[PDB]
RNA sequence: UGAGAAAAGCCUUCUCUAGCGAUC
């Protein structure tokens, strides 16, 4: 898809133009066009957010799994 | 571009004077009839001279 | 709400029954078909908006063309290209141009609605889409490299 | 009261109203809050990568992709089937559970656990599995956070005498299991 | 212009018949995707 | 229904090629090549993909566009010929 | 003032802002 021209096909030129970006040295394209980044991403954030943490043994009482909106107040 | 290229455009605006970055987008980017808004009448008349 | 995304489907209502008359596609296809586009139309329509969703959308549209021209020449049928496919590029368009205007910023998605032009939208609209990622986009060489290049 | 506890008594976990509405989400990894928020796909991604992770250790959990970490188990639902249905859903997951329990204390075992909580609501309908898959971790404090997830509240049911380690968020002692 | 109908009917069943019974496995993986994975009975 | 003003209005996003027209010159190094072309035959800009304003030398250059369009046809048919062969 | 007065824990009904959404 980056380098696919039809004068590749039909050669004209010894060599092509070159861009110096890449797409593999982007992240790559968002979709699949034959027979996911941001997923891993997104997966690997909300791990990073969890209540099993670091020193989670450490800690001699759990917090509480949930609390009324009154007590909170 | 640069902080030093950032100076000069913001002299130039309040001279009234086009820079020359100024006229590179309009020229690029306007068809050439057109309406265009300026918050200084000095730089109106000085872009209507040139364009 | 489900007012917009109602006008949605019936939109898309037409070219899935005319798909239904091709032989191409079973009532129960159409029926998985309309509940999977409306689960995927509800999500693009919230208050709030991530760029996941307008991906899975364009991701989904382009496997069911996929899947339609591997059916047609199988069966051998070429007629009414407009009626579905012109309707669904159309849309996907759309999905497109919402996207960009949301996030300018993200070269990515640029690059995916170029190559999408390229595959399946006329030369004139890949044309549009290129001016339109100069005009934001024009402190990067490499990108007027490759409108030339084209 | 009499209408009352023929009520409480005819309450089935079919019927339960977390089902009607994402007001609260139960979560082995997340608050509730930030579990209300997550969707079936993250969810999914997240049992996969974990059962991913743990075919590296152990092959023989690859029987458990087709029927708990598919398409199909995605778009599966139980109260949607018949009591047939369930039931080999319930032989399916005591089966994985069993396999389980000696990974329990690793996190990929903990995202496929959160996966099955997510999607089959196992905290309601397969609490003596689940309770067996746990049991023998009850010093650790990710045993204090299935025991959280579990409702106990009931002085007549079967797992009422666990109903402290909920409330105070401690661990089992070994003195009251004996 | 009914028996022009009868005649297109048939016609549809016809083309739906050789869509069911060759199937590759590149398509096996579109209609996942396209339709997904619900089985009713 | 009637819309009102009456006058139509062009789309929003102009084409590139209607877009290039409008440029002119003022870099030295543009001078140089506009010179260079213009003192010869060849065109600047492309006659079909750029749109101009709505004697001899309007038929002479209608006549130089029925050859451009006449070159775009036979390199869409040496195109057609090659895929044919990579089809087979 | 006079379902006296005072304090704690649960449901029900509702009020304000603030982002967010309207770009195809």
């Amino acid at each position: 898809f980056l380098n696919s021209t039809k004068a590749k096909l039909l050669k004209l030129t010894s060599s092509s133009i070159d861009p110096g970006l890449s797409i593999k040295q982007l992240g790559g394209l968002y979709i699949n066009f034959n027979a996911t980044q941001i997923k891993e991403k997104k997966k690997n954030e909300l791990l990073q957010k969890a209540v099993i943490t670091p020193d989670f043994e450490k800690n001699h009482c759990v917090p509480p799994y949930s609390e009324s909106k009154y007590q909170l107040q | 571009a640069s902080s030093q290229v950032a100076l000069e455009n913001a002299n130039a605006v309040s001279e009234g004077v086009v820079h020359e970055d100024l006229r590179l987008l309009l020229e690029t980017h306007l068809p050439s009839k057109v309406l265009l808004g300026v918050g200084d009448p000095k730089i109106g008349a000085a872009i209507q001279e040139e364009l | 709400m489900a007012e917009i995304i109602q006008e949605r489907i019936e939109d898309r209502l037409p070219e899935l029954e005319q798909l239904e008359r091709i032989g191409l596609f079973s009532h129960a296809e159409i029926k998985a078909i309309i509940k999977k586009a409306s689960d995927l139309e509800y999500k693009i329509q919230r208050r709030t908006l991530f760029k996941e969703d307008f991906i899975n959308y364009v991701q989904y549209e382009i496997n069911l063309l996929e899947l339609i021209q591997r059916r047609r020449t199988r069966i051998g049928y070429s007629f009414k290209k407009d009626e579905i496919e012109n309707s669904i590029v159309h849309r996907v368009q759309g999905v497109f141009q919402r996207a960009s205007a949301k996030w300018k910023d993200d070269v990515q998605l640029w690059l995916s609605y170029v190559a999408f032009c390229k595959k399946w939208a006329t030369k004139t609209r890949l044309s549009k889409v290129f001016s339109a990622m100069l005009a934001i986009h024009s402190n990067k060489p490499a990108l007027w490299i490759m409108a030339a290049k084209w | 009261t009499s209408l009352a506890q023929q009520l409480q008594r005819l309450a089935l976990p079919q019927s339960d109203a977390s089902l009607l509405s994402r007001d609260e989400v139960a979560s082995l990894l997340f608050d509730p809050k930030e579990a209300a928020t997550i969707d079936r796909d993250t969810a999914f991604a997240i049992g996969c990568t974990g059962l991913e992770e743990l075919l590296g250790i152990d092959p023989s959990f690859e029987q458990f992709e087709a029927p708990l970490f598919s398409q199909l188990a995605k778009t599966l639902e139980r109260s949607v089937q018949t009591k047939a249905v369930n039931k080999q859903l319930d032989e399916n997951i005591s089966l994985f559970l069993i396999h389980l329990s000696p990974y329990f204390l690793l996190k990929p075992a903990q995202k496929c656990l959160e996966w099955l909580i997510h999607r089959f609501h196992i905290h309601l309908y397969n609490q003596d599995s689940l309770i067996a898959c746990v049991l023998p971790y009850h010093e650790t404090r990710i045993f204090v956070r299935v025991i959280q997830l579990l409702k106990i509240n009931n002085s007549k049911h079967r797992w009422f005498w666990l109903l402290p380690v909920k409330q105070s968020g401690v661990p089992l002692a070994k003195g009251t299991l004996i | 212009a009914v028996a022009a109908a009868e005649e297109e009917r048939r016609l549809r069943q016809r083309n739906r018949l050789r869509l069911e019974e060759d199937k590759p496995a590149v398509e096996r993986c579109l209609e996942e995707l396209v339709f997904g994975d619900v089985e009713n009975d | 229904q009637l819309v009102f003003p009456l006058e139509k209005e062009e789309p929003a996003i102009a084409p590139i090629e209607h877009v290039l027209s409008g440029w002119k010159a003022r870099t030295p190094l543009e001078q140089e090549i506009f010179n260079l072309l213009h003192k010869n035959k060849q065109p600047v800009t492309d006659p079909l993909l750029t749109p101009v304003e709505k004697l001899e030398e309007a038929k002479m250059r209608r006549a130089e566009l029925q050859r451009a369009r006449a070159l775009q046809s036979y390199y869409e048919a040496k195109a057609r010929r090659e895929k044919k062969i990579k089809s087979k």
